[PDB]
């Protein structure tokens, strides 16, 4: 929630970026 | 630009935490 340049997502990319905001200790099978 | 699917979305634009945050679930 700030001035943030949107990162490529592409492949990998998507899954980590969504374990990082998600949350790690939780994308125990999200990712 | 548009695409109806976040990955491609993510990957053809690009996505931020908050991007990623409206999409994380329960």
């Amino acid at each position: 929630p700030t001035p943030e340049m949107r990162e490529k997502l592409c492949g990998h990319h998507f899954v980590r970026a969504l374990v990082r905001v998600c949350g790690g200790p939780r994308w125990s099978t999200e990712a | 630009a548009a695409a109806t699917n976040p990955a491609r979305y993510c990957c053809l634009s690009g996505c931020t935490q908050q991007d990623l945050l409206t999409l994380c679930p329960y």
